[PDB]
């Protein structure tokens, strides 16, 4: 009747998001005076694209197909906030807490490993004004924080690190320091991402809403080691609405 | 420098097992006769022909 | 021995730059690790300034 | 060096009043905080929560304070967290939870006294090494 | 702490130093015993100690 | 150029009291009835322009306000560090004993 733990384990299916059935296209009625909230956010990331990085900037540079390394462990769920009315009509998502990041590691065409960390942390996500119902016209943009993939603790091979750690080369005692102040003394990237949600499918009675998204942040720096580069992921999502 | 990647290229081996094409592609699959499948068949071939040396 | 000759010029009435700048380069650099001949490797070859390199 | 009465005379109260262990008295508090506290508490640290330990200047700080016979007799009856504020006798042992954490059963305020004197005792002949974990082992 | 750093003769004789990396870094020297100023583009030299013809 | 943020974090009042803004909240355990139930207030309810605004936290009883009076001198105010705040660290920043 309904899926269990054990149908699930290992079949690939506890990394994708619910999907809503293609008689699915109604609409969900905003009432101004009542608070709403999103009761779970999925994300399901289905390509990654890596921005090629030309020798030359006259030519522009175009996001390639990558290869996925890391396996069925790429998307976020379980994700809340409040969904507040603003005073146009439109409405804002402000993201709380939930599995709302997961590392990736993708592989370019001739080996190169570019891992970030996919997220929607601390996302304020926003629609077009004047939405009495959310419909199969409605779309959430919005920008979010993208924190450093390593935290601070985390120690390098030499075990150098941030809040922890080595703060020199110290298996080269008597090198000279300014060339590898760079790799001696680790940083903590903080950057902004940006993403689109794209409604397709509305069920009006459940709440529930369902489509594709885009979004586009920066990879790992290897905490300040080297520039990072830009990615784009594109997916599906899932969210539930409830008054809250 | 490359002195027998461009008679690969030549008659139509033009992409590697890492997913790239000399040609500046991106994604592309070259089945088993990548750069690299060329390359491992004539180390076999060596060995077989070393081989049938040794029996002759 | 460097403390010795510091401690004998300050006692003698000299500043302490005065009494550190009478200290001789080469005891100096005597007192120095990088001249300890229990410092080295096996496979670290060459002079001992391939390592920290020509004192100046 | 020897364990002599002054290493086993201990504060009883929050007053300033001490008492004086036997020797017995700490052998049985060695063996009953091993039985019932060490597989937590071993070298006076908290595997299961890291950041209290069993210092003396730590119970100090604890309210109510825990750095006595009374209150540590009080805190193995009815634990508290380190502020006074919530009761933990569900998820620590006591004798009020002695149904759930059956080692307790079987304690006897003698029991009790005995611990709680071990607790006071260890600190004065470790030094730092109580409560500190590996870095002094 | 505000650690710093005085020199008493050789080249930085009369200097101090405040900033806490550069205090830091003269501190790391000073496990070594007095400090030195290296030549180490001449021989390329790669920082690593080596042993003296004592050794050797 | 290039500087180690938490090295620099310890150049401040930080690194003298506990930063109601940054330090990991074992730290409240140094003083009198500050840990468990006040800690977790004054992290969640964190950042503060000043130390003083710690006794704003919305539901406090009277005896609570009072331990946060009296401690107010152990406590300081720094600007927020992603490095310090990011990971969870604020709860567990991966030191035991
Ligand atoms: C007593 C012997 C001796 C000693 C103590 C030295 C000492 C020194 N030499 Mg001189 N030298 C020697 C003889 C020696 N030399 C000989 C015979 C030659 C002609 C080859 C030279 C030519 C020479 C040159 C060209 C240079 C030196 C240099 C140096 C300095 C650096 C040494 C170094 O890096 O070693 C490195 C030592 C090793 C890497 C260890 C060798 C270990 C071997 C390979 C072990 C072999 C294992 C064996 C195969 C196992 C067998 C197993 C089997 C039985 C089962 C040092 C002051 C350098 C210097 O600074 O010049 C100014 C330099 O450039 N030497
Ligand atoms: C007939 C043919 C002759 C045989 C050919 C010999 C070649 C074989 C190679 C020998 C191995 C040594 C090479 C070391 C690598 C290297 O680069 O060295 C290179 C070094 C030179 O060091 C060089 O110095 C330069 C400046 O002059 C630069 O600083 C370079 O960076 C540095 O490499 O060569 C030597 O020092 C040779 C002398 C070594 C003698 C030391 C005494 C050790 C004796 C140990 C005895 C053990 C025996 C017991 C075993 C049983
Ligand atoms: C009868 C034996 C025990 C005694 C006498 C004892 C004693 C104590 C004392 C005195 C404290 C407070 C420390 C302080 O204020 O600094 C404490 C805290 C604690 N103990 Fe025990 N303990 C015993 C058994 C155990 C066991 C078996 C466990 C593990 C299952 C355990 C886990 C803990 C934890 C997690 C804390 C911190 C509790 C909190 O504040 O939330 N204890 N214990
Ligand atoms: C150093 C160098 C280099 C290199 C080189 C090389 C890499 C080479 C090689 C080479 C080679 C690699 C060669 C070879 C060879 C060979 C031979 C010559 C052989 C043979 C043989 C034989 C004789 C056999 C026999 C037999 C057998 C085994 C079996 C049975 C039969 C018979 C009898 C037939 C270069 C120039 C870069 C530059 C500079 C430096
Ligand atoms: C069809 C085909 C192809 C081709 C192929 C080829 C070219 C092949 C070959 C081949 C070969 C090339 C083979 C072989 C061989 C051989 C052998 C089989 C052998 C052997 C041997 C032996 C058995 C010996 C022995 C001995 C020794 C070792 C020593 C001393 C003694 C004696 C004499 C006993 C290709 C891929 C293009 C593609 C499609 C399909
Ligand atoms: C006969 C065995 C051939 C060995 C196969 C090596 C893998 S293939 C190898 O992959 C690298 C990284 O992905 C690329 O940089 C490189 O261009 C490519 O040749
Ligand atoms: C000695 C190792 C043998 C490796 C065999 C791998 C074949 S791989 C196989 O090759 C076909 C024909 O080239 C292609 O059509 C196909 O895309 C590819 O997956
Ligand atoms: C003797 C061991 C040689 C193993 C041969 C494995 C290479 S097989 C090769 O793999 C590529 C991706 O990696 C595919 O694009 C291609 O279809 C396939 O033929
Ligand atoms: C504590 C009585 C309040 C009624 C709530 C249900 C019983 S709560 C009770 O807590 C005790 C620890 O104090 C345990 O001994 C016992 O096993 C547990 O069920």
């Amino acid at each position: 009747q309904t899926l269990t733990y054990d149908d699930i384990v290992g079949t690939g299916l506890a990394n994708k998001c619910p999907t809503l059935d293609d008689t699915a296209r109604g609409a969900y009625p905003i009432d101004s005076s009542q608070t709403y909230r999103i009761a779970r956010l999925c994300l399901q990331p289905t390509t990654f694209l890596v921005k090629e990085e030309p020798k030359n900037k006259r030519q522009e540079a175009e996001f390639v197909p990558t290869k996925l390394v890391t396996r069925e462990t790429t998307s976020l769920d379980q994700i809340q906030g409040e969904l507040k009315v603003n005073s146009d009509g439109s409405l804002t998502f402000v993201e709380e807490d939930g599995i709302d990041f997961q590392p990736v590691t993708v592989q370019m065409a001739g080996g190169e490993r570019i891992p970030l960390l996919f997220t929607v942390k601390n996302l304020v996500a926003s629609t077009q004004p004047n939405v009495t119902s959310i419909t199969t016209s409605t779309d959430f943009k919005g920008e979010f924080n993208v924190p450093s993939y390593r935290t601070a603790n985390f120690l390098d091979p030499k075990g150098r690190g941030l809040a922890s750690g080595y703060d020199s080369a110290i298996a080269l005692p008597q090198a000279k320091e300014e060339e590898l102040a760079r790799a001696n003394v680790k940083r903590f990237s903080l950057t902004k991402g940006q993403i689109s949600l794209n409604v397709a499918k509305v069920d009006g009675r459940t709440g529930e809403i369902a489509g594709t998204f885009e979004s586009e942040q920066l990879s790992d720096d290897d905490m300040g080691a080297h520039e990072p580069h830009e990615v784009k992921i594109q997916g599906v999502f899932y969210a539930s609405i409830e008054p809250a | 420098g490359m002195f027998v990647l461009p008679f690969m290229a030549r008659l139509g081996v033009t992409g590697s097992w890492s997913g790239w094409s000399i040609t500046g592609e991106t994604g592309i699959d070259p089945g088993f006769w990548s750069f690299e499948g060329v390359a491992l068949a004539h180390i076999v071939l060596s060995g077989l022909l070393f081989l049938a040396a040794c029996w002759h | 021995e460097i403390n010795r000759r510091v401690q004998a010029s300050l006692a003698s009435g000299a500043t302490l730059e005065e009494a550190w700048s009478a200290i001789p380069e080469k005891l100096a650099f005597y007192d120095y690790i990088g001249n300890n001949p229990a410092k080295g490797g096996l496979f670290r070859t060459g002079p001992m300034n391939k390592g920290d390199g020509i004192a100046q | 060096a020897e364990l002599t009465p002054e290493v086993l005379t201990v504060p009883l109260n929050s007053e300033g009043k001490t008492i004086t262990l036997t020797e017995k008295q700490y052998l049985e508090g060695k063996r009953l905080f091993q039985y019932a506290c060490a597989s937590c508490h071993v070298g006076g640290i908290t595997k299961t929560n890291p950041s209290l330990d069993l210092r003396t200047e730590t119970l100090a700080l604890a309210t109510p304070p825990r750095d006595n016979i009374e209150g540590l007799v009080d805190y193995m009856k009815n634990p508290t967290t380190y502020d006074g504020e919530q009761e933990i006798a569900e998820v620590h042992p006591s004798l009020r939870s002695a149904d759930i954490f059956p080692k307790m059963r079987n304690l006897t305020e003698k029991d009790l006294v005995a611990i709680a004197g071990h607790i006071l005792v260890e600190p004065k002949i470790l030094g730092d090494k109580w409560g500190g974990g590996k870095v002094y082992y | 702490q505000g650690v710093t750093v005085s020199f008493y003769g050789g080249e930085l004789n009369g200097q101090t130093f405040t900033d806490p990396p550069t205090v830091k870094s003269y501190a790391r020297k000073a496990i070594f015993g007095e400090i030195f100023e290296f030549d180490t583009e001449t021989l390329n030299s790669d920082g690593i100690f080596r042993t003296s013809p004592r050794g050797w | 150029e290039l500087v180690n943020v938490v090295d620099e974090k310890l150049g401040t009042a930080y690194g003298e009291k506990i930063d109601l803004n940054n330090t990991n909240i074992a730290a409240f355990i140094q003083y009198r009835g500050l840990y468990p139930t006040l800690a977790k207030l004054i992290v969640k309810n964190a950042p503060y322009e000043s130390v003083e605004d710690v006794l704003n936290i919305p539901g406090l009883t009277e005896r609570q306000k009072q331990i946060l009076r009296e401690n107010l001198e152990h406590f300081t105010v720094t600007e927020v560090e992603t490095a310090l705040v990011e990971g969870g660290d604020r709860y567990n920043n991966g030191l035991y004993k």
